[PDB]
């Protein structure tokens, strides 16, 4: 099918089978300083996006289910419209403004169950 | 509820550095990573994306590159700091025309040899916009003695530009605005996603845009403000116009040795007629050209506005020609001959020639160009032109340009840098 | 207006088997999970199978467990029962129906829909 | 024992009790940039390797056993003779042919149970 | 409350709870050789606590619970002592000399059950 970002313009329910599509593609002295800033800047931002999915329990998947529950003040929609109608560009737009709380959530909502996982040992 | 998803095609707007790419240059040798021979492109059904060529950083990038790709070529040639002395120049009268009557100067003077206590009297031509007289009615000196130092340029380095194709970092990705009737800014639909641009190759000139990329239907006005009068207007022809460039002079070269290990490359006595260097426009062509550049211009200004073509403004020559670097000289040459009408075989446009060159618009760095021998013919497509606008019934258009960065925003328009941002979350109906 | 039309043999021996077919029409088949129910000739509704919207998915109820099969094929909008072994008990109208599970990424169900007319089946 | 690489002409099932030893060998400015790059490469690798193990699911381990069936023509053998006879060199260049198209299979049934796990929560 | 390195005086069982606090703070050519140096350092460190992390079977994890015995040679002390009055500091310094003896018990143990879990599969 298409490749990379080919499902940019496709439902979010459409797109979101793709994951590995975009995954794979995140990876004279003074043109060897550019392009390793280039290559070492690729991997320090691939490395924070792993570090936080490993803080939320989410390390070495694709697809994430947590258990935090949505607050309908976040975006107020049905998943019929979320999954089957919006894009994934249109939905980072509507719901930025909360990408900083939610992911507090999720940071706090894996620090305790790591912890009543130990006392369950 | 909270599902975390990673992988996700969202991107947003992004600066960063991108690499060269491509299939004894200047610019791109060795230092340039070899490209994809099947590249890829993605059709990205249903995406629109908002696209403004004036504000994009691919064009500062591009600009920084080539300019300092172009000092490091010379960082390891000949300096002529002995060269700065006084000559003693007469004229060149054997078998000149009428057209270059004191345009060429032969000047003799007492240059440096490999040993440092001797001297060698040597002679070599100059072109009067070279020299400068002083004081002794013969006596003359270089052009840039009393600005800055003066290198050769190393006469196995060509200057012919080889395409670059410009490439994105991981993470990243450059989109790519299909869009035919594309202005430059707003949105558009038919975006693709690239590797790679295409190659682009580092053409300097003035007024004339020269073998660059063709509009696809039909000739395109692009302006950052058409109503701005202190604005610039990129043409872009969907059809070009053939100009043939010619210095019709059989030059030789010779070798003065200057110091141990070095050289200079003198112009020597020119064999056969001296005659004046010219470009040749094909009239029907320019005409015919010319008459599609107005029929757009008048779907800014008026369908009854009366729309003229003048010669460009005074000031320094390198702004007032057209100037351009081909078979390895640098040409200024006159287009008052190209504009100059109302609304809408051949045309002759005479040309100087230059040795001393100062690139870009700096002051400081002046380079020398090594005379090429035998006889230079050039052959290159007119792709667009830049165009200033003079300014209740009638609007005057005249050449302009100068500042490179308008040489490669029009072949960079189509393309916006994005960086990827694959998380997202979303509500779905599952429980951890 | 949607179909769900069941064929399959109606008559076989105990210690046997008998495959049942539900063609399926009017509607995206493949948005939707599917399941069986039976019908005692003189009893009530008991549920048999499900099987999820993609057919990577399928349950049963305990009393078929070790025995039937539930498939679907998405190309030719069918489902497929395949029974195993039978039982006396077995005897029953087999409904193909319309429902019963969701996708987790839409609405839940949790109901059926759309039933057929149902497949008989005797178990001699 | 033996270290990095002793294992090399040891049969396959001798070897794999050995991963951990290479598993932790992978880890005047144009000196500067020549060690850079080469460093730089070293990380980018590794990473390359960790995705891919990721993507199959198989992040955290040195031995995974995946869901994708054995196809007899990549290499009609017994396990007597692949973990009893061969060694990993003779055996990569047997299958080396092979190795994309298993890769393939490896990330689809990756796909398709990680979206099954989430139908079942 | 108090961000990095705040808990460092409070005792290990009241720390131990910021341990995402730390964890997300590890992260003219001559000063571009020297920053991509520091950048490039960075990152291998991080690196090599992951793989370590990785091959005792805690890939993942904050806290991870393992299948190795405490020998009382190394501390014999109770759970009070050391999780109650002991800073991370103090504790530091008081097992120095056994690191390495627990890093290769963690590593074998791991190697180990790794094994068991394909026999039962
Ligand atoms: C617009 O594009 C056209 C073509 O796409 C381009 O014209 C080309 O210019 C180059 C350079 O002037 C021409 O190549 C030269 O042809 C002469 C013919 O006698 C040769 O002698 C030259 O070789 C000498 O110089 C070389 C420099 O490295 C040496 O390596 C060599 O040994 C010789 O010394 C050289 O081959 C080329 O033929 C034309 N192309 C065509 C089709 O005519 C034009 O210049 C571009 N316009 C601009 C403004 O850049
Ligand atoms: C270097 O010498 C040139 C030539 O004499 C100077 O340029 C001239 O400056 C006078 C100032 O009134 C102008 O009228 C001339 O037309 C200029 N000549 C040219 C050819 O442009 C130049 O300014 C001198 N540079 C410095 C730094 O003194
Ligand atoms: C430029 O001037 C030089 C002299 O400075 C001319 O060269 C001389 O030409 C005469 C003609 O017979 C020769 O006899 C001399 O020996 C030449 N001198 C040298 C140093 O070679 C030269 O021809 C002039 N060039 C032009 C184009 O006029
Ligand atoms: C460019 O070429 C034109 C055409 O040959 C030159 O035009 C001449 O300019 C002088 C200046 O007053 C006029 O008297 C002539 O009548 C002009 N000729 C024509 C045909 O118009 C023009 O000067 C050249 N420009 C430069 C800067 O040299
Ligand atoms: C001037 O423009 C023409 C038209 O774009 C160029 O000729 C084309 O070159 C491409 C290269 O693949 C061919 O596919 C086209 O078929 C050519 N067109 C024609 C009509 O032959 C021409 O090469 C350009 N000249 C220069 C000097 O670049
Ligand atoms: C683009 O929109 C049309 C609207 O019907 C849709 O059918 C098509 O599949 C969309 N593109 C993609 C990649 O889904
Ligand atoms: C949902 O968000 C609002 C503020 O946007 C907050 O007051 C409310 O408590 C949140 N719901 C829950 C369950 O915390
Ligand atoms: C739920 O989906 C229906 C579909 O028409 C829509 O009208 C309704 O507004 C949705 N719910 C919310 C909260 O918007
Ligand atoms: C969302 O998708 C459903 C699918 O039937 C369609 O009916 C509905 O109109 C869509 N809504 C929007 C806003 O496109
Ligand atoms: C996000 O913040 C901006 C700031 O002006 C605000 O305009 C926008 O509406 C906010 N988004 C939402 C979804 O409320
Ligand atoms: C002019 O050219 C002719 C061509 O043969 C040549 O003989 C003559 O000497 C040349 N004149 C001068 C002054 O060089
Ligand atoms: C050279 O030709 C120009 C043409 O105007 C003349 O003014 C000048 O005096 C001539 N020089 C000599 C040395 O004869
Ligand atoms: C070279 O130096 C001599 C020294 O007497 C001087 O006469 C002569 O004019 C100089 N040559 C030039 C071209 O200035
Ligand atoms: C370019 O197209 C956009 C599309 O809306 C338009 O707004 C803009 O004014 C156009 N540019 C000019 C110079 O008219
Ligand atoms: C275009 O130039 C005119 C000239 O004054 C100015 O008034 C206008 O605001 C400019 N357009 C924009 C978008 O600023
Ligand atoms: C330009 O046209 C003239 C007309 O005679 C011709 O002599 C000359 O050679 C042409 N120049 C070029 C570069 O073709
Ligand atoms: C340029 O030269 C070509 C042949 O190389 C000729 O056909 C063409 O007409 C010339 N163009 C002009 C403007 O003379
Ligand atoms: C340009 O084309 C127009 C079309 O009518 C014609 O009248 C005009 O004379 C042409 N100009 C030249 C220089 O051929
Ligand atoms: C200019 O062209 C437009 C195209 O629709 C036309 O409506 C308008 O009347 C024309 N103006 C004149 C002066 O003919
Ligand atoms: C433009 O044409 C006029 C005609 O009188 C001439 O005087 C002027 O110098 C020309 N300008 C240039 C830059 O060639
Ligand atoms: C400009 O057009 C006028 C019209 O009479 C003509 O006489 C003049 O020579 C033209 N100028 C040039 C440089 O061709
Ligand atoms: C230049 O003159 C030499 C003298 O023999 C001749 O061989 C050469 O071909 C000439 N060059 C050209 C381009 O005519
Ligand atoms: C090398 O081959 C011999 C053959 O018997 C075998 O015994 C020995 O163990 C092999 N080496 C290793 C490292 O296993
Ligand atoms: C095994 O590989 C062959 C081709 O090498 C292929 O045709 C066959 O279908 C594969 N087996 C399975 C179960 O897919
Ligand atoms: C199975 O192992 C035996 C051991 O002798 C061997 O002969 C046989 O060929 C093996 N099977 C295959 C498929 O080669
Ligand atoms: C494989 O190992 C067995 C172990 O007994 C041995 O008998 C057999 O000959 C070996 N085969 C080869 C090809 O070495
Ligand atoms: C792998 O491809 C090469 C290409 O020639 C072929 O010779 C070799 O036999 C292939 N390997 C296998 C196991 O078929
Ligand atoms: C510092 O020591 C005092 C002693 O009572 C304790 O209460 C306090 O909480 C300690 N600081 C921290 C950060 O716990
Ligand atoms: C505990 O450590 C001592 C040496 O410090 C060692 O001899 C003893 O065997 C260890 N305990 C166990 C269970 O291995
Ligand atoms: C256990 O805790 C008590 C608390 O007072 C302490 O006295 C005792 O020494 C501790 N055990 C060890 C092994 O030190
Ligand atoms: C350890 O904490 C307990 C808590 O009650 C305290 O009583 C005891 O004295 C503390 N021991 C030390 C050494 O601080
Ligand atoms: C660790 O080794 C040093 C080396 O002198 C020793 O002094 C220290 O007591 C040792 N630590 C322990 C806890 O035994």
């Amino acid at each position: 099918f298409l490749g990379f970002l080919g499902a940019a313009g496709s439902t979010m329910g459409a797109a979101s089978m793709t994951l590995t599509v975009q995954a794979r593609n995140l990876l004279l002295t003074v043109w060897g300083i550019k392009q390793l800033q280039a290559r070492v800047l690729a991997v320090e931002r691939y490395l924070r996006d792993q570090q936080l999915l490993g803080i939320w329990g989410c390390s070495g998947k694709l697809i994430c289910c947590t258990n935090v529950p949505w607050n309908s003040s976040w975006s107020n929609r049905n998943l019929s419209e979320i999954w089957d109608n919006m894009t994934w560009l249109q939905w980072d737009k509507e719901i930025s403004n909360y990408t900083q709380i939610i992911y507090g959530l999720l940071e706090e909502s894996q620090n305790q169950q790591e912890k009543n996982e130990q006392d369950l040992l | 509820w909270v599902t975390v998803y990673y992988g996700v095609p969202v991107w947003k707007d992004a600066e960063t550095t991108l690499f060269c790419a491509s299939d004894h240059n200047v610019w791109a040798t060795h230092a340039c990573v070899p490209t994809d021979p099947n590249p890829q492109e993605i059709h990205l059904e249903n995406v629109t994306e908002e696209f403004n060529m004036w504000k994009n950083n691919m064009v500062e990038q591009m600009h920084t590159d080539i300019i300092s790709l172009w000092d490091q070529s010379l960082k390891p040639c000949v300096k002529l700091t002995p060269l700065c002395v006084t000559l003693q120049c007469t004229n060149v009268t054997n078998n000149i025309t009428d057209d270059m009557r004191g345009e060429l100067k032969n000047c003799s003077f007492n240059m440096t040899t490999e040993l440092r206590d001797k001297k060698q009297k040597v002679y070599s031509l100059f072109y009067r916009l070279d020299v400068v007289q002083i004081n002794s009615n013969k006596e003359y000196r270089l052009i840039n003695c009393n600005t800055s130092a003066i290198t050769q340029a190393c006469p196995k380095v060509s200057f012919e530009p080889i395409p670059i194709h410009y490439c994105a970092p991981a993470g990243f990705a450059i989109l790519k605005c299909k869009d035919k009737k594309f202005n430059g800014t707003g949105p558009c639909p038919s975006v693709s996603t690239v590797q790679c641009t295409h190659g682009i190759k580092p053409v300097v000139s003035t007024q004339l845009l020269l073998n660059g990329s063709l509009a696809e239907e039909e000739v395109m006005i692009r302006s950052e403000n058409i109503t701005n009068n202190a604005k610039n207007i990129l043409v872009q022809f969907n059809t070009p116009v053939q100009i043939n460039c010619t210095r019709p002079n059989n030059n030789t070269r010779k070798s003065i040795r200057i110091g141990p290990g070095q050289a200079f490359y003198a112009t020597g006595d020119i064999i056969g007629d001296i005659r004046q260097a010219h470009c040749n426009v094909s009239k029907a062509t320019w005409n015919e050209t010319l008459g599609k550049v107005v029929k757009q211009l008048r779907k800014h200004f008026g369908n009854n506005t009366i729309i003229r073509f003048a010669n460009s403004s005074g000031g320094d020559l390198e702004v007032t020609t057209h100037s351009f670097n081909c078979g390895g000289e640098f040409f200024y040459c006159n287009t008052s001959g190209l504009f100059n009408s109302t609304w809408i075989d051949s045309i002759t446009l005479p040309c100087r020639i230059k040795q001393i060159i100062n690139m870009w618009q700096r002051i400081g760095q002046a380079m020398y160009a090594p005379p090429i021998q035998g006889v230079i013919r050039c052959v290159s497509n007119i792709t667009g032109l830049i165009l200033t606008r003079d300014g209740s019934t009638t609007e005057t258009f005249r050449p302009g340009g100068g500042d490179m960065r308008d040489n490669w925003r029009s072949e960079l328009y189509k393309y916006k840098v994005v960086k990827i941002e694959p998380l997202g979350v979303a509500p779905t109906r599952c429980k951890r | 207006e949607v179909q769900l039309v069941e064929t399959g043999g109606g008559l076989v021996q105990p210690g046997g088997s008998l495959k049942l077919s539900c063609r399926a029409s009017g509607y995206t088949f493949s948005s939707f999970a599917m399941s069986w129910v039976r019908q005692a000739p003189g009893k009530g509704l008991e549920w048999v199978s499900l099987i999820n919207d993609r057919g990577g998915l399928t349950f049963y109820v305990d009393s078929v467990k070790g025995r039937f099969t539930i498939s679907r094929d998405n190309s030719k909008n069918t489902l497929s029962l395949q029974m195993h072994s039978l039982r006396d008990g077995d005897t029953a109208v087999y409904y193909c129906a319309t429902g019963g599970m969701s996708s987790a990424l839409q609405s839940s169900k949790y109901y059926f829909d759309f039933w057929g007319q149902g497949a008989l089946v005797t178990v001699s």
